[PDB]
């Protein structure tokens, strides 16, 4: 393929791959890796061919860069032309010449290299104009419906004309243009707020949160009122249905709700089961166990189910048709 | 019992495939909810195109050096080659800036923001719903 | 040598390296987690053939097969002798072989033409019968 | 050249436990020239860039012992022919019978 070079020895045709002297080659020829990863202790190639006897012993962490002293040294160093290891396999003339960038890197005329993205963002990181030169950094055009301000930023249009300094540099801000009748507020959709050039979702305007930075919009709304019938009422003067009262949810925000359930007391008209559930009196006696405990049916005597019926030996009632 | 669908317990009794480790002796073997089974993942090795981190983390090249703790180890940003000073003074990031000891910074947004997809720079508003 | 030459298999027990395969042992064998190999037939046959137990560990016994007239499987999922079924031994810790279902006595054939019936339950040859 | 290695060819680096056992594990044979030399005795003499020790009689004998030739190299006598050899400028002796006949 393109991507690999092509060498016969006699008359055998061999493929192989075109990576730098900053990578290492393994067997079969069939993959390239960087060099660090060669006897970091972890088998990288496709067989064993890369830590075969060869490598010597692994003293730091996976994924780092060692030296032949026996010392080890983060791998983006490898050439940064300033000795990060004092062994000196850093900067190893070796591996240096033929030098070439990895993808996650990009090339100066200074013979140096830096993060791609580190390019165009105010800092010489080739220790040289060359990463930031207004040439080439300039034209650099954004995606439309995004805004483009003079901090060298790129932010939602949206965004614009509210006191969040999004572009860092203020330059989201123009006060003077944000007040001016093109911002101007639509009444029927949004809201405005007290001391601020900043319109809202009418919905915000009272929702908990101060969608305006100087809670000027929920100021209006207050009103709880605590119905007597089919509700609750909280320690923290907040009130929520009766059923809510004991759901294991803690509605009222300060658990007032779920810390007093005690099984609700029978009225005259009921009994009582182990789990102190509450049964209507007719159920009893009736030949089914209306409560799983059967506290119906186990003080009842022994009577026998009417006609159309089948019997159990639990003490059960059945219709004829489910006998069989 | 097919294996990935279902389990066989020791027992020679079979469990459906959520009950392995659903917290239940559902077979009484025990040998369901067994650690040998349960225990967490084994992390794919890092492929071309990645990274390695300390943390047994792999992370996308282009990722590994863009002002923003991918390998959750930090593993990513150390050591990049500083150049100039990488001073927070510069304001390059959007929100927030953290200086590394050894030089350098880390970025992140506010609560409710994330880096943005396009520069890790910036930040754009999770879309929590 | 793999084999248990003291009695906690103390021996095999830091076996380095056998083969370039990581492994103990060679094919049509068996290995255990002390080091020690077996006839791979006698895994989970009720004996702990490795004296640490891992011959029978029972996730094992679901795989091998047992012909029902030569050999014998239990409840357990564990495989059994034919002699073993009503030896009057708990070969199986599960109780089934040995069970009255399998031990109870034969079925007599019944009378054929050329036979005769008694009330025994028994056969008798036509000429026999007076 | 590495860590707990040592070098003994041309931009090669081989591991430390190699040497110094008989096994010719460099192409150019310095894993065995460096071992430092064991004391013996009894009869024996031991030569240098090896340390390999061999018995008396083998020194002086025509055969390179040592692979730096120190055993032949060494200050040892000659030898001559006796009453009954004739000998030439090839550092021969010949029987003297053949001294002149047509051979
Ligand atoms: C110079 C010398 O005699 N060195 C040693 C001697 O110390 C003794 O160890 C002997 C027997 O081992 O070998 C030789
Ligand atoms: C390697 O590190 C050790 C300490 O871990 C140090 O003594 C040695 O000098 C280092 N090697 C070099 C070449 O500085
Ligand atoms: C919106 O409401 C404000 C305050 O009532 C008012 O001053 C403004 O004229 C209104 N604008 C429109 C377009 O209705
Ligand atoms: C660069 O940063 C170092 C601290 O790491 C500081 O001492 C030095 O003064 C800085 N130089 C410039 C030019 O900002
Ligand atoms: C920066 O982050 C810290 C927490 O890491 C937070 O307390 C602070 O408010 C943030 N500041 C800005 C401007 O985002
Ligand atoms: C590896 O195992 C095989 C059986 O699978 C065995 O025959 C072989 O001898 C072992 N390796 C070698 C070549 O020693
Ligand atoms: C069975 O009980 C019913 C009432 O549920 C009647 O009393 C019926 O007469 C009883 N039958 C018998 C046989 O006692
Ligand atoms: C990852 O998976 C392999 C099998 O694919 C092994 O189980 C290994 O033990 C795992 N890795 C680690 C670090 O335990
Ligand atoms: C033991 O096994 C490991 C893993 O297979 C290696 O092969 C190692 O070389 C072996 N040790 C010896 C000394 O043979
Ligand atoms: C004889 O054998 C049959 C099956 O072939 C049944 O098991 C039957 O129960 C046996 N006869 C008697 C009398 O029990
Ligand atoms: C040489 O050695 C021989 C033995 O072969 C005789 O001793 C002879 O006398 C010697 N001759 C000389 C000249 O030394
Ligand atoms: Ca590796
Ligand atoms: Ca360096
Ligand atoms: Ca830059
Ligand atoms: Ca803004
Ligand atoms: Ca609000
Ligand atoms: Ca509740
Ligand atoms: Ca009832
Ligand atoms: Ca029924
Ligand atoms: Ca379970
Ligand atoms: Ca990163
Ligand atoms: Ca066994
Ligand atoms: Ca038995
Ligand atoms: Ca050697
Ligand atoms: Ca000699
Ligand atoms: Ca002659």
């Amino acid at each position: 393929p393109d991507d690999f070079q092509t060498v016969q020895l006699r008359d055998r045709t061999l493929c192989m791959p075109m990576c730098s002297s900053t990578q290492f080659l393994c067997g079969n020829n069939e993959k390239c890796i960087p060099i660090w990863w060669k006897c970091d202790g972890q088998k990288d190639c496709s067989d064993g061919s890369d830590e075969s006897d060869l490598c010597p012993h692994r003293f730091c962490r996976l994924g780092q860069f060692q030296c032949r002293d026996g010392n080890c040294t983060s791998p983006q160093a490898l050439c940064n032309a300033r000795q990060d290891c004092a062994d000196g396999s850093d900067e190893d003339r070796v591996l240096c010449e033929h030098h070439r960038c990895e993808a996650n890197e990009w090339q100066c005329a200074n013979k140096r290299c830096i993060p791609e993205y580190w390019q165009c963002d105010s800092v010489d990181d080739c220790l040289d104009n060359s990463d930031e030169d207004p040439s080439h950094c300039a034209s650099r055009t954004c995606r439309p419906g995004q805004f483009k301000c003079n901090n060298g930023r790129c932010i939602p249009q949206s965004w614009k004309c509210d006191v969040d300094n999004d572009c860092g540099d203020y330059s989201d801000e123009p006060i003077h243009e944000c007040m001016t009748a093109a911002y101007n507020c639509d009444n029927h959709t949004e809201f405005s707020c007290k001391t601020n050039y900043r319109c809202i979702p009418q919905w915000a305007v009272c929702n908990g949160f101060d969608d305006c930075r100087d809670n000027s919009d929920e100021q209006g709304c207050e009103s709880v009122p605590c119905h007597p019938s089919g509700d609750f009422r909280c320690g923290n003067h907040h009130c929520i249905p009766l059923r809510w009262k004991c759901d294991g949810i803690d509605d009222c925000g300060d658990n007032s709700d779920e810390e007093s359930c005690v099984p609700r007391e029978c009225t005259e008209s009921e009994f009582r089961c182990a789990d102190q559930q509450c049964i209507p009196s007719r159920w009893v006696c009736d030949q089914e166990n209306d409560c799983g405990d059967n506290s119906d049916e186990r003080d009842c005597e022994m009577k026998t189910c009417h006609p159309e019926h089948f019997q159990c030996t639990s003490g059960h009632c059945v219709p004829k048709a489910l006998a069989c | 019992c097919e294996s990935p669908q279902r389990f066989r317990c020791d027992n020679s009794r079979c469990i459906y495939g959520h009950q392995l480790c659903n917290g239940v002796d559902d077979c009484g073997d025990g040998s369901d909810e067994k650690e040998e089974h349960c225990r967490k993942p084994t992390h794919k090795p890092c492929t071309d195109t990645e990274y390695k981190c300390s943390n047994g983390n792999c992370v996308s090249q282009h990722y590994v050096c863009d002002n923003v703790d991918d390998c959750g180890d930090l593993s990513d940003e150390t050591g990049c080659n500083l150049g100039e000073n990488r001073t927070c003074a510069e304001k390059i990031c959007e929100q927030n800036c953290t200086q590394l000891s050894n030089g350098g910074f880390i970025c992140s947004c506010r609560p409710g923001f994330k880096p943005s997809t396009l520069d890790k720079n910036s930040c754009q508003d999770i879309n929590e719903c | 040598d793999g084999r248990a030459d003291c009695l906690d298999a103390s021996d095999e027990s830091a076996c380095p390296t056998r083969f370039p395969n990581g492994t103990y042992c060679p094919a049509a064998m068996f290995e255990c987690k002390n080091h020690v190999c077996i006839q791979s037939f006698w895994i989970c046959d009720g004996e702990n053939d490795c004296v640490d137990g891992s011959d029978e560990e029972i996730h094992l016994c679901f795989n091998v097969p047992c012909e029902s007239p030569q050999r014998f499987r239990c409840d357990n999922s564990r495989c059994i002798y034919g002699h073993q079924l009503c030896n009057g031994v708990d070969d199986c810790g599960d109780g089934s072989d040995e069970k009255e279902e399998h031990c109870r006595k034969p079925t007599h054939k019944p009378c054929t033409d050329t036979e005769y019936k008694c009330s025994n339950g028994n056969c008798v040859s036509q000429h026999y019968v007076c | 050249c590495g860590s707990g290695n040592f070098r003994c060819d041309n931009g090669y680096c081989i591991p430390a436990s190699w040497r110094c056992d008989g096994t010719r594990d460099c192409l150019d044979d310095t894993d065995e020239i460096g071992c430092p030399p064991r004391s013996c005795g009894s009869g024996f003499f031991l030569c240098p860039a090896e340390g390999t020790c061999i018995p008396s009689s083998w020194v002086c004998d025509q055969d390179k012992d040592c692979s730096d030739g120190a055993d032949e190299q060494q200050n040892c006598p000659g030898t001559t022919c006796s009453s009954q050899q004739l000998t030439c400028s090839n550092g021969q002796c010949v029987p003297i019978e053949y001294r002149c006949d047509h051979v």
